């Protein structure tokens, strides 16, 4: 049992005890709770409409809802100053941009075959153009995949760091000053500002990502 | 309430799951290859 | 200022402006012309063929 | 009615442009407008103002 | 065409109906445009402000109480007026004053009616501006 | 390097998901849907 | 070895230098549709895809610097 | 050797710059790309294919630069 | 020597940078031509050959940094 | 004998940087003359040689940089 | 005495980045005078010897640093 | 002293580049002039010794580069 | 003293570059103001002395870079 693992284990437990352990005045609402995940639920679904929408949006709505959710709740608790996130090393979000692609290409090479690599060229760039477009296509498909992974992780490793290099200089300046004031609750007031920062770019980037892999999903099922 | 009215679970969801698997095959012998310990 | 929104229209914004013009014309300026002008004593009905009749609004 | 004559009339008609089309005229891209000052509908009222006046 | 033509019209009575202009200032909602010659084809709304009409003669002035200043690519200025400022005659500072501290009090009285007030205000500011 | 646990189990939290959401609650949501469109005719 | 490895390291961070053009050329991206969608908003649909086409191209800048640095680094 | 490495390293660095300026410029074309099409729609279909060109070659720019890298590397 | 080559490798680097203007001004005329294409279309056609002789024209300027560059090299 | 010319090469280097301002400045100056010619199709008889004038008036002052970098090279 | 040559032929080599700043200028100034000519086409016998002038005080700047970076050199 | 004259060359090269932003500035503002003298020509009079004391307030920072890299040279 | 004076005289060289700013600083207040005036001659004397207060802030930043070079030289 990792630190990783441990982890996944405290998800599901905050995971069932918002919605799955409500479930008793059988309407549509009674519990602000139910409203929340609905709200949620409601904005990924017209967004669903609004990015896969047209023959099989709801077919692959599970896989960017559980995704979300998945980002969503690892990002919630995340800014103890002890918060081991992820076990400071994030190389599962890289995994996870990794499998992600590599489903997304199986799929349009099982849907596409052969024609899969006309994606390349969408509309014109014409046979001396064709060699630079398709290295720029295909070298991009590579990039933004490994990019998605690393910049989510990064970043809250950075937000992490970030959390501790300031504190222990309000512990320097706690610890020197005598009988001023302005020495140390302005440390903590930029530590109350850094800290809402990155709870709120966790709830961003999980969207962002969410609109990403749904983004990579249209190209994949449709050619364009 | 949870009245399980059917939906696809794995009719439709086939390609990532066997992506997923195919990396597994060769993802723990990047481990072994890399051992380093 | 705003008068699309908070106005009505641009012609009744121009049509304030004329009035503004006529109105404080200086004295020999004034004649029957700008009387005239003044003048207005139009009655909006709007006839209820269906309903909303508007009496002789006037102008 | 046209006055067409010192005694002779008849009814005539003109039509009025909207906003939403004054801007799809053909020849509307000669003319350098300005986002700002909502050419398009102040056009269209004071059109319809000077016609029905006319 | 040669030199600018201005169709400067008044409902009362026609102004100008394509007398030739050296220059013509038209204060816009933008801002003044000196079109005197050839130019491109333009249409623009005109701010209640002096249109003066320079020329050989005499740069005399007229402050409009609004209108469209719009060109056409043969040199045509079409200028639609209602109310111009005959030279200085139409100069008078009592009245004008007079009708901007009465009715600034009707400046709130009811959204339309009071918008139309303050823009009225506003116009007889213009017109102080050009009282001089 | 430590995967084995995790990458599978992901997944398999992906289909518990999957069967607690699209079995559960899109047949709630869309059952409270349904029950208020009868309720009105 | 020591100065190879010295210039790596300043190589690899002369060439994160040029990703700022890729920020701020998927910010004018992003800003330039904020513009269109308030002048054309019913165009929105239609004009989107090309805004996140830009931000990958962009992207793919950054990310090729990226690529010299990290080549340089390891 | 060692400094002729070192300064190799850091002319890749130095020379991967240019995507910087690929990324900002295939970003003006796009903004003006979507400005013009959002102010004219029916222009887009007409406007699109050289457009593409464009910041096409214009990341080909910035891709001569990651060439000059690549070979200052090897 | 091996400092004539370094400094030659560093000069190579820094004279990369030289396509970045090359870059924005090729991405600006388009970006131009695409605007002026977009208010009247009937203006493309006799734009379109002075805007790819300008189009060149930059890209010469571009070519010519990247030629000095290369005789650094080379 | 060797840093004489290392420091030629860098100085040579660093010089040609000031092309690229020189490029983008044509490019502009060509960029402003299309939205003229577009915004007035008749006006390109009157523009287009001023327009040239400033490319080549710009061009011959990244051009003099370009030969002081070639200077430093072989001179 | 290798040293201090060298570091003039450096000094020389940074005092032509002024190129950029005279470059634009002329570029702007140009740019301004063919859309004020273009959107005014009875405004340039007044505008064009303002426009010359502006163009030759830009260009003071470009020359200054090139005459400073020759008696560096001289 | 060799080496401090060797710095002096190399810091006053450094210091030339405020000639760049000299002549852009003065260069807008140009620009900022012959545009509004195509909107209303009849400012002309009114803009030009603001415009002069503009330009030589602008000019004043190349004049300030000018003594600090005379200060570094003699 | 000689590595302390050959950094002191750099560092000028490099803190000369704030005059940058100061002039863009300038001198796009002065283009807006004469936008402003050219577009209306009445916010002229109202719109001056702001213009005027802007520029003077800009040239003290420009004279705050002077003054830090000033003190690396003597």
């Amino acid at each position: 049992l990792t630190t990783f693992s441990l982890y996944t284990i405290i998800v599901l437990l905050v995971i069932t005890s918002l919605y799955t352990l409500t479930n008793n005045n059988n309407k549509i609402i009674g519990s602000r709770w139910l409203i929340s995940q609905e709200a949620i639920y409601d904005t990924i679904m017209n967004m669903t409409k609004g990015q896969i929408g047209g023959k099989n949006w709801g077919l692959y709505f599970p896989m960017i809802f559980t995704l979300f959710m998945f980002i969503f709740i690892a990002n919630l608790i995340s800014m103890i100053p002890y918060s081991f996130a992820l076990s400071a090393h994030l190389v599962f979000i890289i995994s996870l941009s990794i499998v992600i692609w590599l489903g997304n290409t199986i799929l349009g090479l099982y849907k596409h075959g052969w024609v899969f690599f006309s994606l390349f060229v969408p509309a014109g760039t014409p046979l001396p153009l064709v060699p630079l477009l398709v290295i720029i296509e295909t070298l991009s498909y590579f990039a933004r995949a490994i990019s998605l992974g690393l910049r989510l992780g990064s970043n809250i490793l950075a937000g992490h760091l970030l959390m501790v290099i300031l504190a222990g200089l309000t512990f320097n300046f706690m610890l020197i000053n005598l009988f001023t004031l302005v020495f140390g609750f302005v440390p903590l007031a930029m530590i109350l500002a850094i800290m809402m920062l990155e709870f709120a770019i966790g709830i961003i980037q999980g969207y962002v990502w969410a609109i990403l892999t749904a983004s990579y999903l249209k190209d994949a099922v449709y050619l364009h | 309430m949870l009245k399980r009215f059917p939906t696809p679970i794995l009719k439709v969801y086939w390609p990532f799951f066997v992506a997923g698997a195919a990396v597994y095959y060769g993802m723990s012998k990047a481990a072994d290859l890399s051992s380093n310990t | 200022s705003a008068w699309r929104k908070a106005g009505i229209s641009y012609a009744a914004y121009l049509n304030v402006a004329a009035q503004a013009i006529r109105s404080s014309l200086k004295t020999e300026l004034q004649t029957a012309s700008v009387l005239n002008r003044s003048q207005t004593d139009a009655f909006y009905t709007q006839y209820k063929n269906g309903t909303a009749a508007s009496e002789p609004t006037p102008i | 009615n046209d006055p067409v004559s010192s005694l002779s009339f008849e009814p005539s008609e003109k039509p009025i442009f909207n906003a939403k089309t004054i801007e799809q005229s053909p020849s509307f891209g000669k003319f350098e407008i300005d986002t700002d000052a909502n050419v398009p509908r102040d056009l269209f009222e004071y059109t319809l103002a000077n016609q029905m006046l006319t | 065409s040669s030199g600018l033509k201005l169709q400067f019209a008044l409902p009362h009575e026609t102004l100008y109906s394509g007398s030739e202009v050296t220059q013509v200032n038209l204060p816009a909602k933008s801002g003044r445009i000196g079109v005197l010659a050839n130019h491109v084809p333009t249409v623009e709304q005109l701010l209640p402000g002096v249109v003066e009409v320079m020329e050989g003669s005499n740069s005399k002035k007229f402050f409009i109480s609004g209108g469209f200043a719009t060109v056409q690519p043969d040199s045509q200025l079409c200028v639609t007026a209602i109310e111009a400022f005959p030279l200085e005659s139409f100069s008078q500072e009592n009245i004008k004053n007079l009708l901007a501290e009465a009715k600034k009090n009707v400046s709130s009285s009811d959204a339309r009616e009071a918008a139309e007030a303050a823009i009225q205000v506003e116009v007889l500011e213009n017109l102080q501006s050009v009282l001089k | 390097f430590y995967f084995m646990n995790q990458l599978t189990y992901g997944f398999l939290l992906m289909i518990t998901l999957l069967i607690l959401f699209s079995q559960f609650f899109l047949p709630m949501i869309l059952r409270l849907y349904v029950s208020r469109l009868f309720i009105s005719k | 070895m020591q100065l190879v490895l010295a210039a790596k390291y300043i190589g690899a961070g002369i060439s994160t230098i040029g990703l700022l053009g890729a920020g701020i050329g998927i910010a004018i991206v992003f800003a330039a549709l904020i513009n269109g969608v308030s002048r054309n908003p019913s165009i929105k649909d239609t004009v989107f895809p090309m805004a996140i086409l830009g931000f990958a191209l962009s992207e793919a800048t950054g990310l090729f610097c990226l690529m010299v640095s990290f080549l340089l680094l390891f």
